[PDB]
């Protein structure tokens, strides 16, 4: 980052990386992992597992 | 995947699809037109043409 540029943005026009306003640092924002939940279960008349 | 677009893996992997192609190639050079219509039979490829 240039000395006067505090924060960057990605292709989606969302926060990508930011800088510490207190000290000199550059931190990249990577969203914490998430995903879907799939349920493998048999028929209602067979088992409830 | 960091922006929310989940790419699901295909059910047939590369080794299974390659096994089905080699299984069909070895069958086509064996029974020819036969195994598609029924049980495989031994015929020489010289008599197949």
């Amino acid at each position: 980052f240039l000395p006067f540029q505090q924060f960057g943005r990605d292709i989606a026009d969302t926060t990508d990386a930011v800088r510490d306003p207190q000290t000199l640092e550059i931190l990249d924002i990577t969203p914490c992992s998430f995903g879907g939940v799939s349920v493998i279960t048999p028929g209602t008349n067979t088992s409830n597992q | 995947k960091f922006n929310g677009l989940t790419v699901l893996p295909p059910l047939l992997t590369d080794e299974m699809i390659a096994q089905y192609t080699s299984a069909l190639l070895a069958g086509t050079i064996t029974s020819g037109w036969t195994f598609g219509a029924g049980a495989a039979l031994q015929i020489p490829f010289a008599m197949q043409m």
